[PDB]
């Protein structure tokens, strides 16, 4: 009974840092994608050249 | 002297929503020769016992469903070897009726299965509650859960790691659930994971945001002390 409250409070006390890191990992993801959006038109604009 | 009362037994609880007070008795009257083990007919009975008694945990009345999850419990503490035909069936049984509204069967239900977890094979538990901890809904999913840290708390470093891959991406999953008991159930079976293979769990959880990891080795610091 006591322990559902404990673990649910240490949830809470830690819930801002939770969204930030949660926002950063999407943030992440999307650095990556563009990463290789990159690096598939630098192939293409390569092979254009010659 | 037995076979007298069995066939008493089979054609009473074959009489579905009917005759609770007759039902009553011939469960309380098996599980008390189960307790005693008295039974010296299981050896040509417990198939047909076993199903009949499945089949009642879908009765109308609830105190019978209950009762029924009593002596499954019983059954399962003083016969477990009997079991591995009927394992996967009986757990599915056990967990259903977690989500029963009427808590007394719910009680019951808990009971059995804490004791199911002991008395079935280890590596075959495992691989049928994945599925069920992934898909299923609240809260047979937190049941299973539990379970599934029970099964973990009883194996050894080469079979949990052979059974990694199918039981970590529930966790991690569930961690992320709605429910604060599903996300609890799933930090508390993540310590028993631990409690096994060590710092190995590390690279399965490199998912998990920082003050989920925070949370986690907060309680495993807490077990091992
Ligand atoms: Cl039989």
């Amino acid at each position: 009974h006591f322990e559902d409250l404990e673990f649910q409070q240490l949830e809470h006390e830690s819930r801002l840092d939770e969204e930030k890191e949660n926002l950063t990992q999407q943030l992440l993801r999307e650095v990556a994608e563009y990463q290789r959006n990159i690096v598939s038109r630098k192939e293409k604009i390569s092979a254009l050249k010659k | 002297d037995h076979s007298d009362l069995v066939a008493e037994l089979l054609k009473e609880l074959s009489n579905h929503n009917e005759r609770v007070e007759e039902r009553k008795i011939a469960l309380y009257e098996l599980m008390k020769l189960t307790q005693e083990e008295s039974f010296s007919v299981w050896d040509e009975h417990f198939k047909t016992i076993l199903l009949l008694l499945l089949e009642t945990l879908g009765d109308k009345e609830p105190t019978i469903r209950a009762l029924a999850l009593k002596v499954l419990r019983e059954i399962l503490r003083h016969q477990p070897a009997r079991f591995k035909n009927y394992a996967e069936l009986t757990v599915m049984k056990t967990l259903e009726a977690h989500k029963d509204p009427h808590k007394e069967v719910v009680r019951s239900a808990e009971e059995a299965a804490s004791v199911l977890a002991t008395s079935i094979s280890p590596e075959q538990c495992i691989k049928v509650l994945c599925p069920i901890i992934q898909t299923a809904d609240y809260p047979i999913n937190l049941a299973a859960i539990k379970m599934q840290t029970k099964v973990i708390e009883r194996v050894s470093k080469e079979t949990l790691n052979l059974l990694l891959p199918e039981i970590m991406p529930g966790l991690i999953q569930g961690y992320d659930n709605s429910e604060s008991s599903v996300r609890k159930a799933c930090v508390f079976c993540l310590v028993a994971v631990h409690a096994v293979i060590g710092d190995e769990l590390k690279p399965h959880l490199s998912q998990l945001t920082g003050s989920k990891m925070k949370l986690l080795n907060l309680y495993i610091k807490r077990a091992q002390t």
